């Protein structure tokens, strides 16, 4: 089946960047990715309830409410919770990111191929 | 007489009897000190000519980094200040101004001063940066609109040394 | 490499022939101010900025230009009140004339005739006549803009755009206070 | 060596730290020295403290343990030998004649150009009974910033060591437990060493970003 | 609960209503403060103000019982932890106000240490200004989160302005992109 | 052994450890047996982000870390500028007067704040708000000498950043008229209150001995009898021309130290009547116009601005006035390189500084020894083997403000 990834920012261009990291089939030997996007922190928890996700990617710079505070959220709240990534605004948020137990952090800028192989691994 | 230990509740008693010192606020507001830092405000010429000259002296001297201004020309088809250079944009980060006031003693041109208004709050992280439309000194009588020449024979230094009126 | 060994200030360097005095006071750490100087360009000495009291010598020297002799001693501002006060005095007169449009002015921080005004420069103005003024500013090509007020009449940039580049086509024109650089008319 | 400590070489002129914004003002070198040693008669009790010292210590212990002596702005800095700082500590706190009872604090301070030396603590002790004051600083090298806790005479410094190690990576050795005091046991790097970076965030506005100010020029 | 699975009628209006009024009536702050801005949220409890002429007198010390968290300083990174904890252990409905340049964004201090607005670990209801913020400033971002409180949805009702309020946003342009006259 | 003994987190967030202290306490029962202290959920890299700003800059940095001792920490960073670059011994005299009557008008703030605190800790609801009601007496006069309630930047290297309003003068002489009484309202509830007594004599006790081997000061030292002051000896900012009273006690306890607090206070009040009849009209700031901050603040129809004549004098008639408004505004002076370490006599102690210069316009070391930081270390020692309400009041005693702890 499609694995669907949440990928949450209020940054349009980020989500944008998200997407283009990954493409409709990242690793051609994988499934393909449905992207479901959100841009606020009630909407990702409720589709994060919802379920059915193989991987969140959470930015950590979302304004109203931080990616990592949304995945330790998740973490807490959702039993069975797909693993979570986390994009850093800065290298010193690497330790928050650390805290989030997100299963890895991608600092930003989005680096496209970094991102890729971090959601590989994830999702392998 | 063992009396003095019980001093605090004649406190307690005593001022249940004089009346409350809260200020009213909102319905009637304190009145804060008129040297008070509030917010940041953009002011102008009495002709309406813009004062600030966009030299960023004061996001210069902000230790916050919470002005960020923008110079452009003046030119005859559209002035905004006496002189060469103006400010085209200029927004400050309330969400990173800590009111410390080194902006204003940086200004050399008395554009920027503060007010004593202080009410401000917003649900958006960008609703707090606030632009140079929004500081602008309300348009007071007798000014006319920001982009218009000087006043007649008027020059920049006669706008310095305060002689301009509408 | 015949090294010339002298004394600036109170202390003692050696520094290959032909070495000038402010080449010499910039190795041992000592900032003798300076305009037209510049260590690419052949010395000029027009702007007078760089004087310091040199023995035997009764007026002040252009460090800028006072070749390094043998057993020579020298006091700049750091240890030469006479040397200071003519470097004071040349500061003043280089600011009388200037605009007061350091807000407005792109070299406005990294200007060196602000930091040599803050350096060695008196508190307040003295000049209270009327300032030389030109109207700017002028463009002497598409990518350059010319404010003539500005000009200290260095002549680096001309002095550059002779020897540097083989490229006169600015020079100082007109003469006395109304000297500015300029293009030709309108090449 | 009698010569100073150069925490610094400037080069140019107006302070810049990279090529400069105006050609043909960067051949300066101007070398940032920090107070050389005074002459000899230092002012006021400084002398008194010193001499009672370099009587309390032997000719032989004064000299290879006190490295320097700076009076500076009327304040007696004892540029002391790493290794012997326990010892000269011990000697000035118990002396009567010294009787530093109160050490202040320690202070962590990074020099990378200072070659050898890059980590100064500096211990401000006071003595109440003298109404006196004085500051020893200690030079350790980066690749060994080992330097000898003063635990054992002065208990205060305890968590000053700490802090410092924390900010600093100066491992004061013999220090029961020198755990972060202030950044959490899993941090990296010691924030207050030049070589890590700030770390701060671009500030946001409609249509730009300021760069935090370590990235932006300073003179 | 309950009260939101009300048909989305007239009764499920009327409780919102009800409901709003009496949570931004009994917004009962936690004993949270962490700066500077704690001690300005401590003289706006002084006499000279009165939080308490808002229902707010009571700075609930247990998490449990309190039901508004205003961070009133700067969240270092080993009190992010800490502050998150204190915030998940509230009791919902709960909201957070970010009380000061340093809780809103990290105000002045732009460094590692500093997480740089508490948006980063829990989510914020409203951002105040200020360095600190007079009491008078304090007082009014608890009013703005008195009339959002106030216009509250429930039930359908919440889910409904939860979907329109993320397609709203889904379109905004980051403000890295609203260049005006900036050439 | 274990098994009778608990351990608990009196954690950041109690309302008795000012939300960003964390006492990690092992207690038999109820009796405090072991008190551990963690520490720096209040870092905010200060010490560092200083040094990427201009001095005359970072004082708007060094006011923020001990919050409650503002002028307190903003006297002792331009102590320290002045002293770098020499020119300690040429500040006017109108600016030592209004520095040391800031620097005592803060103290009696701290110290108010501090009993406030403390009391309410210990249930002393009341003691928060009428402790509150004098604060604001004083923040009112710091709002309208420096247009902010706290972290001001009024003290200024070389002077202070403006002078005082026309009415300051006489908002002042309403606080040492005032003040005598609205602080014997305070002391009525506590002073000889039986059940404050009980909650805080004998409790918390630290004896001289242990105060030094820690490197107590401030009113913990001083409860022990010894009259300790920074400002009597090592005189600064001219308190040598002041004549008060160093107040010490003999109980070495939590109810010594608060009794030591009350007393500071009317001493406080005594050194602001000998500030307002020593304020002789002047310049606040140094003469050398090459390092003397260039604005001149004044009030217009229009707020607070630069002063329309410092406006003409550097934009119509003075070029050399221009350079140096520019110049000391955005790079700001340059100090001399070189060490200092000066020390004040803050509230809780001897706040001292120490302070490294390059030759740049930014400091290159600005390390505060802040007293909390050091009186965090007499937790165990009076809060060990007591009880944990009697914990409470041993570290309300001691005062910590935790951002001069952080910093
Ligand atoms: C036609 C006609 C006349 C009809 C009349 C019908 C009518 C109105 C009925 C009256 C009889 C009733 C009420 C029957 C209905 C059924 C019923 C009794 C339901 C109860 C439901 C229930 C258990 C709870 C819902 C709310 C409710 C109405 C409960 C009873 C009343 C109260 C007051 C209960 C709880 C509230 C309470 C006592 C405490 C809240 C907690 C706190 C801390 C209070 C406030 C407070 C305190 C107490 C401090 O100590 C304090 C100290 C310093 C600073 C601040 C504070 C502070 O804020
Ligand atoms: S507000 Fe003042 S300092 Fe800022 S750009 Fe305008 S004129 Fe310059
Ligand atoms: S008040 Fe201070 S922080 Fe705020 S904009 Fe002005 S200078 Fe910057
Ligand atoms: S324009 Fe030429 S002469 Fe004038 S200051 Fe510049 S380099 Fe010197
Ligand atoms: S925002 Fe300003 S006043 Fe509030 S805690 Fe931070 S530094 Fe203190
Ligand atoms: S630099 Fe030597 S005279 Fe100009």
């Amino acid at each position: 089946a499609p694995l669907r990834i949440l990928v949450y920012s209020d940054n349009p261009r980020t989500r944008e960047q998200v997407r283009l990291a990954l493409g409709k089939r990242i690793h051609p030997e994988l499934p393909e990715i449905e992207y479901v996007d959100v841009a606020t922190a009630p909407m990702a928890i409720s589709q994060m309830d919802a379920g059915g996700f193989d991987l969140a990617i959470l930015d950590g710079e979302a304004t109203p409410a931080g990616g990592m505070g949304v995945a330790k959220q998740v973490k807490d709240e959702i039993d069975d919770c797909p693993p979570i990534l986390v994009l850093t605004g800065r290298a010193d948020d690497a330790w928050l990111a650390k805290w989030s137990r997100a299963e890895a952090a991608v600092p930003h800028p989005i680096d496209p191929i970094r991102l890729s192989d971090a959601v590989v691994s994830l999702l392998r | 007489k063992f009396l003095d230990a019980l001093a605090g509740f004649a406190v307690t008693l005593g001022s249940m009897f004089k009346k409350p010192i809260t200020e009213g606020y909102p319905e009637k507001p304190g009145p804060v000190a008129p040297r008070y830092h509030g917010r940041h405000q953009l002011n102008r010429y009495p002709d309406g000519l813009e004062k600030c000259i966009g030299c960023e002296l004061c996001a210069w001297a902000c230790p916050a980094d919470a002005i960020y201004v923008e110079g452009a020309d003046n030119t005859a088809d559209e002035r905004y200040s006496p002189g060469e250079r103006y400010g085209r944009v200029y927004q400050i980060n309330y969400l990173r101004c800590i009111g410390c006031g080194l902006c204003i003693e940086a200004c050399p041109t008395r554009a920027l001063t503060m007010t004593t208004e202080y009410e401000m709050a917003d649900d958006n992280r960008a609703d707090l940066i606030w632009g140079k439309d929004k500081l602008l000194a309300p348009l007071q009588e007798g000014m006319q609109a920001p982009p218009h020449d000087m006043a007649p024979g008027k020059t920049d230094d006669d706008y310095y040394l305060g002689n301009v009126t509408p | 490499v015949e090294m010339v060994s002298l004394t600036i200030d109170d202390h003692e360097i050696s520094v290959p022939k032909g070495t000038l005095l402010i080449r010499a006071a910039e190795l041992m750490g000592i900032q003798i101010p300076r305009f037209c100087d510049h260590p690419l360009l052949d010395p000029v000495g027009a702007c007078r900025q760089c004087l310091v009291e040199v023995e035997g010598q009764r007026k002040p020297m252009a460090s800028c230009t006072t070749t390094v002799m043998p057993d020579m001693v020298v006091r700049t501002q750091f240890t030469s009140e006479a040397a200071d006060k003519a470097q004071r005095g040349v500061m003043e007169l280089l600011l009388i004339n200037h605009p007061l449009d350091c807000p407005i002015c792109d070299k406005g921080g990294e200007c060196p005739l602000q930091n040599q005004a803050m350096s060695n420069g008196r508190p307040e103005t003295r000049f209270e006549d009327v300032k030389r003024t030109f109207p700017k500013p002028i463009s002497i090509s598409s990518q350059v803009l010319l404010d003539r007020e500005r000009c200290v009449l260095c002549a680096r940039c001309t002095r550059f755009s002779s020897q540097i580049a083989g490229d006169p086509f600015i020079d100082l024109m007109e003469r006395g206070a109304l000297q500015q650089v300029g293009i030709g008319q309108d090449k | 060596g009698d010569e100073p400590e150069i925490i610094a070489v400037r080069r140019g002129m107006f302070g810049n730290r990279d090529t400069g914004d105006t050609s043909g003002y960067g051949r300066l070198v101007r070398p940032v020295a920090l107070p050389g040693s005074t002459p000899r008669p230092y002012g006021g009790y400084f002398d008194a403290v010193m001499d009672r010292l370099a009587e309390v210590l032997g000719e032989e212990r004064y000299a290879m343990s006190i490295e320097r002596v700076v009076v500076y702005r009327d304040q007696l800095t004892i540029e002391v030998s790493r290794v012997q700082l326990p010892a000269v500590a011990s000697v000035l706190r118990d002396d009567p004649d010294l009787r530093f009872e109160l050490c202040l604090g320690v202070s962590g301070v990074h020099y990378p150009e200072d070659t050898g030396r890059e980590l100064h603590a500096v211990y401000p002790l006071m003595s109440i009974t003298h109404n006196r004051r004085i500051q020893l600083e200690v030079a350790a090298p980066d690749a060994d910033p080992h330097i000898p806790s003063l635990y054992a005479v002065y208990p205060t410094t305890d968590w000053h060591e700490r802090e410092t190690y924390d900010f600093f990576g100066i491992i004061f050795d013999g220090h029961p437990s020198l755990t972060r005091i202030e950044m959490p046991d899993d941090w990296e790097g010691h924030p207050q060493r030049k070589d890590y970076p700030l770390g701060g965030i671009p500030v946001e506005y409609h249509g730009a970003q300021i760069p935090p100010p370590d990235q932006r020029r300073s003179y | 609960g309950l009260e939101e699975r009300l048909p989305g009628g007239i009764l499920l209006s009327t409780v919102e209503t009800v409901a709003g009024y009496v949570r931004k009536g009994s917004l009962w702050p936690a004993t949270f403060g962490l700066a500077c801005c704690a001690i300005e949220m401590m003289s706006t409890a002084g006499p000279r103000f009165d939080i308490a002429r808002f229902g707010m007198e009571r700075f609930s010390a247990t998490p449990r019982q309190a039901d508004l968290m205003i961070v009133a300083g700067r969240v270092s990174q080993k009190m992010a932890p800490v502050l998150r904890q204190i915030y998940d252990q509230m009791v919902e409905p709960k909201w957070v106000l970010a009380m000061g340049v340093c809780a809103s964004s990290g105000g002045m201090f732009n460094n590692y240490a500093v997480v740089q607005g508490v948006d980063h670990v829990v989510p914020v209801d409203i951002y105040l200004p200020g360095c600190p913020p007079r009491p008078e400033m304090l007082l009014h971002a608890i009013l703005k989160l008195h009339d959002k409180i106030q216009q509250m949805p429930l039930g359908v009702n919440r889910e409904e302005a939860i979907r329109e309020a993320e397609q709203a946003a889904l379109a905004v342009p980051p403000t890295i992109e609203l260049k005006g006259l900036l050439r | 052994q274990a098994g009778e003994r608990i351990v608990v987190n009196m954690g950041p967030q109690h309302p008795s450890t000012h939300g960003v202290l964390r006492l990690i306490l092992e207690i038999e029962g109820e009796i405090i047996t072991e008190a551990r202290c963690g520490i720096g959920y209040l870092h905010t890299g200060i010490e560092k982000n200083l040094e990427y700003r201009n001095w005359t800059q970072g004082v708007t940095f060094v006011t923020r870390m001990d919050y409650l001792s503002p002028f307190f920490n903003e006297t002792a960073y331009c102590l320290g500028v002045e002293k770098l670059l020499g020119i300690t011994d040429d500040i006017p005299e109108r600016a030592s007067v209004i520095r040391v009557m800031l620097m005592e008008l803060n103290r009696i703030s701290s110290h108010l704040v501090a009993l406030a605190t403390g009391g309410m800790e210990l249930g002393a609801m009341s003691a928060m708000f009428y402790g509150f009601r004098e604060r604001e007496e004083i923040l009112r006069v710091f709002e309208s000498i420096t247009g902010l309630r706290m972290n001001h930047a009024y003290i200024r290297p070389g002077g202070l950043a403006a002078d005082l309003p026309d009415d300051a003068i006489t908002q002042v002489r309403r606080l040492v008229e005032i003040l005598p009484k609205r602080l014997k309202d305070l002391e009525d509830l506590l002073n000889e209150n039986y059940i404050w007594k009980a909650r805080t004599v004998g409790v918390g006790y630290l004896d001289l001995t242990g105060c030094m081997a820690l490197g107590i000061t401030g009113p913990i030292l001083r409860s022990t009898g010894l009259p300790h002051d920074l400002r009597k000896a090592q005189p600064y900012c001219g308190y040598e021309n002041y004549e008060f009273d160093v107040i010490t006690d003999d109980r070495c306890d939590s109810y010594g130290r608060y009794i030591i607090r009350v007393k500071e206070m009317h001493e406080s009040v005594k050194i602001v009547e000998q500030c307002l009849a020593r304020l002789k009209p002047g310049p606040v700031m140094i003469s050398d116009k090459k390092l003397a901050w260039p604005a001149d603040l004044k009030l217009g129809p229009d707020g607070l601005g630069n002063s329309p004549e410092h406006i003409a004098k550097i934009m119509g008639r003075s070029m050399e006035g221009l350079i140096h408004h520019f110049k000391l505004v955005t790079e700001g002076i340059r100090v001399p390189p070189g060490q200092v370490y000066v020390a004040v006599e803050s509230p809780r102690g001897e706040l001292g500084v120490h302070m490294v210069s390059d030759g740049g316009t930014r400091p290159y070391r600005v390390h505060y020894r802040d007293p909390s930081f050091t009186n965090l270390q007499a937790v165990a020692a009076t809060c060990e083997g007591g009880m944990v309400a009697d914990a409470i009041a041993a570290v309300a005693s001691i005062d910590p403000v935790m951002g001069g702890v952080d910093r």
